[PDB]
RNA sequence: GUGAACAGCCUCUAGUUGAUAGAAUAAUGUAGAUAAGGGAAGUCGGCAAAAUAGAUCCGUAACUUCGGGAUAAGGAUUGGC
RNA sequence: GAAUGUUACCGCAAUAGUAAUUGAACUUAGUACGAGAGGAACAGUUCAUUCGGAUAAUUGGUUUUUGCGGCUGUCUGAUCA
């Protein structure tokens, strides 16, 4: 939520709260990356913050590779796959959850990531928009 | 004590008051400043909602995400049949009730008007104001005089006008009257400008210009005795739960004895009065106006009459008005327009007008043909019609 | 020239607008802080106008070019090129171009004579791109990584390469390329390298995150 | 200046509604409507039932 | 370029500390009678006590201990600059009186859990808590003592600045009173406006300058160094030794512009003090004002780092001014050229 | 009649239309409906609900006293002409 | 709802009670200050989270106008209905 993002880009009312079993599908060799922690928010009731295309979140990892798990990573939603909310009318969609690798200090450490990344999280975050490759 | 700590407020009001609409004209209480500087301007008006659309604009609004694309949000076309003035009341001051006895109607009364004194329209002998227009007939000792009091011993002046229906689509039958203050030069300026304008329509060339911001108030849909449940925000039970699975939450007061005022209920959700202000004119319509779906893309000759109609309307007979946004409360019934207030903060009147593209399409089912002739045209003469 | 500001937080210039030598075509960000800069620098015959790309602020990943000619995808609309082809003579072409992807900046660099597109897709709109340029166009990976646009961009004199990169990858494509091939750290040893700058045919404006020597690289390899 | 066309439902509409499933790798059909976005989702095949006008091309429409 | 100091926030004392004083009044204070029945109204004041246990609890005795590296850590001279402040002794007295209120930390929550016991009769609650009040005071004070000391050395690493050795490092240093107003001041932009400065007559004028892309720039400590550590039964003296010891690239300053009449021949004597000390340190004499020298003490003190005759590994001089704005840049240039010719070649 | 069968459902014969009705469908109830993303965030608690579910064929671990586990889980096959 | 001749339309609003909050980014500004390692506020433009009061032209959810189309068991001989 400041860490090197242009400007505060419009939080579309995605469906990412906690406890959702993200997969994973880059340059890194891991297979899954569940999250233990979703938010991004403050004053509210009874509810479970989510987290939209452009969020700065903590995943952990299970399977793919068992010499780092048990500890705290930066994962960022390269791939929304779920209609958004814009102004224009359009709403188009992806199929597979993201997953990507960054090292536990606050930036990135992924680079040649696969698969088709959503121009709104490459917009927001330069870090994504440099190491992607198919865009929508 | 406390649950976890306080919590927030589903159960949270918002109107102490409120009740249902004894009647369908609202209830306005705030009036414009009125100024000396400007020429005799209106400071509230008439008319009745229509509907909603789909116009593309090019967002000059600097953006952070958008900015100079093809977006759209959500704007209104009021209608508004001529309003023709047929009554000058001034008045003064508002000290603890009205104070004025200097009231000026009419002669030429049609079946609007009439309508509205008496529910019984047949019972009616059609015979009001009989000794109003028989001074008229004389030299006018009770009625000239009454106009040389209202140039010195007063001050605003609210000129009682109504609506068309004898060419709105709107099933009523009937006029409605209100209230319109003027401001202008001086105070003798204001009531000889609505006498000189007897038998008149609405004119576009002397106040209402381009770009103006202008407010909206129309009539909430209410639902009936709604609960707590709906109406505010109530849980859901579970199935295993007896006796109810959505009843009110247990409130548990004590705060005076007499149990709180927002552990509200069951009353009425709607069915009241809003209002909504910070509205820009987009385009002036007209009753005889055509070539309405201007667009700036295709250049076809259109109009934006809704192929499919919404609820309770017709197909386009009168003078039509598009602003800024939308407007709160249902339509179906009398809408109060208002001019500006005082010098607004506003913050986005900066930014002028481009519509272009222009939907006038169905809006019963989907979006498709914008011209009824372009579906005939492609389709061509087959077995039915041509 | 060789300026450097912060630019929206934003020290990868190259992923928002492409400043190339063929024209300075400069996105929607750039009022009057940008205009400020080159000010007295430019102002020429390649002016600032603003522009957009299927409603994106991206338009370093829509085409490359030399000097002379620039496409445009088919994902996007017409309503760019419908004005701003008056100031410009005549370079970018008005053809409907069918494009397979969206970002084409990181799989093609920009150049003259010298170009490079990663073996991802076949043959069918790639082979109209390097008929315009008149470039042969020979496709072939860098340490098996799908991104080229941000890891290198050479020009007409010299090129600056990711540090991360094999021995052997710097003297093969020595002579193919012509480019010395200079491989070391930039950006504060950052991931990205030609994301982070635009080399042009005059200026060369970059980041004030660069430090020292990985500036000094420009004033002696390319040579003012 | 192009006529909007739908492409697996083939009915010239609006633009936007705008719903549209992609292809992952390639490319996919620009839904002209949100009607078109379900037809798409349990496989129908649109060369067999008549939905397009594709299949009218075959036919022949002479009266 | 720091090591571990100035990030420790501000620590209240004693005086600033009155916080336990208050708490303990609010504490006897209570009195509460108890809703629901008079006769049950025995029941509550046990929540009351485990309350003030928290409090205490949390206080301090663990934001001491942040900010202090150890007392055997990697270099000596990183505590050396604390040695010229609290000194060893309140050093010691830094961890030292730092586990001293720690464990005092420890008697607190002990004793605390202690009485813990009973959850009737909140008048021997009252009794408890003064108890713990009285505990706190007789502490704190001793305490706030040193702990002045504390707050004081506290503030006072603002001005005091932190290099690092490891990297390139060019010592440089100067003796004012002379004329380093138009000399030494060419070279960085300090100046002595709101921060004070003892010891010597001047203040803390450190050089500093970027040139290709190194970076080299060290202070100065003018007094102590200037002097035997015999001569200094402590002070700062010592102060300039360590601050010797420390280096990578010593440059000395030289005179022989006669100011009036101040020639060196007792300090010749004392170069080779440090002269085995300097395994890998590279040396370089700048001599202010060539120009008045006269043939009287020329043929005498060419004889120490200037020509080839005692304690000189075979260096190259300088003699030139920078007051008169001559080559200045070939000066700065030509004295941490030698380094990168050494370690930076080797290493 | 269908079906593995004697269940259920439908149809024929025999046996029937007494259990207040009408108008109206705002909120709060018993049993019974259906909701993208997320797939155990609610609860003392696998407590409610839903999905998986038959026959034929294939496949079917560890343990045990070889009468068992065993109709395992995970798949495929299925109607009418 | 009973109402002092009555009904309808159009005004003034006492008393009581009271209702929006917070953060970030861009520009000014890689700024004022400073020995190095570092690093702000005011004005103007452009947003998001939460609560309350609303709206249904588009999207999503719901389907008693038990529609239209298709299908299983049984029946009016059979077919259409």
């Amino acid at each position: 939520s400041g860490n090197g993002a242009q400007g505060t880009k419009f939080r579309i009312s995605l469906g990412l709260p906690v406890g959702a079993i993200m997969n994973c599908a880059d340059n890194s060799g891991a297979r899954n990356l569940y999250i233990i922690a979703v938010k991004g928010s403050g004053s509210r009731l009874n509810r479970l913050p989510a987290a939209s295309l452009g969020d700065m979140v903590m995943a952990t990892v299970k399977k793919g590779k068992p010499e780092l798990r048990k500890k705290v990573m930066p994962a960022i939603v390269v791939r929304q796959a779920k209609s958004w909310r814009r102004r224009d009318g359009v709403f188009l969609y992806f199929e597979d959850n993201a997953g990507v690798i960054a090292n536990p200090k606050g930036e990135m450490k992924g680079s040649a990531i696969t698969g088709p990344v959503g121009k709104e999280c490459a917009d927001l975050w330069p870090r994504v928009a440099s190491n992607s490759g198919v865009v929508v | 004590s406390h649950r976890k700590y306080e919590a927030p407020r589903h159960g949270h009001l918002g109107f102490l008051p409120r009740k249902r609409a004894a009647s369908i004209r609202a209830r306005v209480k705030a009036f414009p400043k009125d100024d000396r500087s400007k020429p005799v301007a209106l400071t509230s008006f008439l008319g009745y909602k229509a509907g909603m659309t789909t116009i593309v604009r090019d967002l000059d609004r600097p953006g952070s995400k958008f900015h100079k694309r093809e977006v759209v949000e959500a704007v209104t076309v009021v209608d508004t049949p001529p309003v023709v003035v047929v009554g000058v009341v001034g008045y003064v001051e508002t000290p603890r009730g009205l104070r004025s006895l200097t009231t000026v109607w009419a002669e030429h009364l049609s079946d609007e008007v009439k309508r509205r004194f008496y529910k019984n329209w047949y019972k009616s002998k059609k015979k009001a104001f009989t000794k109003y227009s028989a001074k008229y007939a004389q030299d006018g000792a009770g009625i000239e005089r009454e106009l040389a009091r209202i140039k010195k011993y007063a001050s605003v002046v609210r000129v009682l006008v109504h609506t068309q229906i004898r060419k709105t689509p709107l099933a009523q039958k009937k006029a409605h009257l209100a209230e319109i203050q003027l401001n202008g030069g001086s105070i003798s300026e204001k009531v000889d400008w609505a006498r000189e304008h007897f038998e008149k329509t609405v004119a576009v060339d002397s106040v209402f210009e381009q770009n103006e911001m202008i407010d909206a108030i129309a009539v909430t849909k209410g639902h009936g005795f709604e609960g707590v449940t709906h109406r505010w925000g109530t849980k859901k039970l579970p199935r295993k739960t007896h006796r109810g699975l959505r009843k009110v939450a247990c409130i548990g007061a004590w705060h005076p004895a007499h149990v709180m005022w927002s552990v509200a209920r069951a009353g009425q959700r709607g069915y009241h009065s809003r209002t909504s202000i910070n509205h820009k004119i987009y385009r002036v319509g007209k009753g005889d106006d055509e070539a309405n779906g201007a667009t700036s893309f295709d250049r076809t000759k259109k109009t934006i009459t809704p192929m499919g109609g919404f609820v309770h309307y017709g197909e386009i007979k009168n003078d039509f008005i598009m602003v800024k946004g939308c407007i709160p409360g249902n339509r179906k019934r009398i809408v109060t327009l208002r001019k500006s207030l005082y010098t607004n903060t506003s913050r986005k009147a900066l930014e002028e007008v481009s519509l272009k593209w222009i939907d006038t399409a169905s809006k019963f089912g989907k979006g498709r043909f914008q011209t009824p002739a372009e579906k005939h045209a492609f389709m061509g003469t087959l077995k039915k019609d041509l | 020239m060789a300026t450097r500001t912060q630019f929206e937080n934003s020290n990868e210039i190259g992923v928002f607008s492409k400043l190339t030598n063929t024209y300075c075509l400069v996105a929607v960000g750039g009022s009057e802080n940008f205009y400020s800069a080159f000010e007295a620098e430019l102002g020429d015959a390649i002016p600032i106008v603003h522009t957009t790309i299927a409603g994106t602020r991206i338009i370093g990943r829509m085409t490359a070019g030399n000097r002379r000619g620039l496409l445009v995808p088919t994902q996007t609309t017409d309503q760019e090129l419908q004005h701003l082809r008056n100031s410009l003579p005549d370079s970018v072409k008005i053809q409907r171009v069918e494009e397979r992807l969206s970002a084409l900046g990181n799989v093609i660099c920009c150049n003259d004579y010298v170009a490079l597109v990663h073996p991802d897709i076949d043959r069918e709109t790639e082979e109209l791109i390097s008929d315009v340029l008149g470039v042969e166009v020979f496709r072939q990976t860098i340490s098996g990584n799908i991104l080229v646009g941000s890891y290198c961009s050479l020009s007409n004199q010299g090129g600056l390469v990711h540090p991360q990169t094999s021995v052997q990858d710097q003297e093969e494509l020595s002579s193919l390329l012509q480019v010395p091939l200079v491989a070391g750290t930039v950006n504060r040893g950052s991931s990205v390298v030609g994301a982070g700058m635009v080399v042009n045919d005059y200026l060369a404006v970059t980041g004030l995150d660069t430090t020292a020597p990985e500036l000094s690289v420009i004033e002696s390899i390319f040579r003012l | 200046m192009r006529i909007y066309q739908c492409h697996f439902c083939s009915s010239p509409c609006y633009p936007g509604h705008g719903i549209m499933f992609v292809r992952n790798d390639a490319k996919e059909f620009r839904f002209c409507r949100s009607k078109c976005h379900k037809a798409f989702k349990q496989r129908r095949n649109p060369r067999k039932l008549k939905w397009t006008k594709a299949f009218r091309k075959a036919a022949g429409k002479e009266l | 370029m720091q090591l571990s100091w100035k990030d420790i926030p501000t620590v209240a004392p004693a005086n600033d500390l009155l916080d336990i004083v208050l708490n303990r009044t609010q504490r006897k204070t209570p009195t509460v009678i108890r809703p629901g029945f008079k006769i049950t109204r025995i029941r509550a004041f046990y929540m009351r006590k485990v309350k003030y246990t928290g409090e205490g609890f949390v206080e301090k005795f663990e934001d001491i201990l942040k900010g202090f590296p150890n007392i055997n850590d990697v270099h000596p001279f990183h505590r050396d600059l604390m040695d010229t402040l609290y000194e060893k002794n309140h050093y010691k007295i830094s961890l030292a009186a730092i586990s001293r209120a720690k464990s005092l930390v420890e008697q607190v929550a002990r004793d605390y859990v202690r009485l813990l016991k009973f959850g009737q009769s909140l008048f021997q609650c009252k009794q408890l808590k003064r108890a713990a009040l009285g505990r706190m005071a007789t502490i704190v004070k001793k305490l706030r003592d040193p702990l002045a000391y504390l707050e004081q050395v506290r503030q006072h690493i603002g001005r005091l600045p932190s290099i690092d050795p490891n990297t390139r490092t060019l010592l440089i240093c100067g003796y004012p009173n002379v004329g380093k107003s138009s000399f030494l001041r060419c070279i960085t932009k300090s100046d002595v406006d709101v921060q004070p400065y003892a010891f010597t007559t001047k203040s803390l004028y450190v050089g500093h300058f970027d040139y290709k892309y190194l970076r080299f720039q060290a202070i100065d400590t003018p007094g102590i160094l200037d002097r035997p550590t015999e001569e200094m039964n402590n002070i700062e003296m010592q102060s300039i030794y360590a601050i010797a010891h420390l280096r990578s690239c010593v440059l000395y300053f030289m005179d022989l512009s006669e100011q009036c009449g101040f020639t060196i021949e007792a300090q010749v004597k004392l170069f080779h003090s440090i002269k085995p000390l300097f395994a890998n340190k590279s040396v370089m004499v700048v001599i202010n004002k060539t120009d008045i020298i006269r043939p009287e003490d020329l043929d005498e003190e060419r004889a120490q780092l200037l020509e080839s005759v005692k304690e000189v590994p075979g260096v190259e001089i300088m003699t030139s001014s920078c007051q008169l704005e001559e080559n200045v840049m070939e000066v700065r240039n030509k004295a941490c050229e030698k380094l990168l010719a050494s370690r930076i070649e080797n290493k």
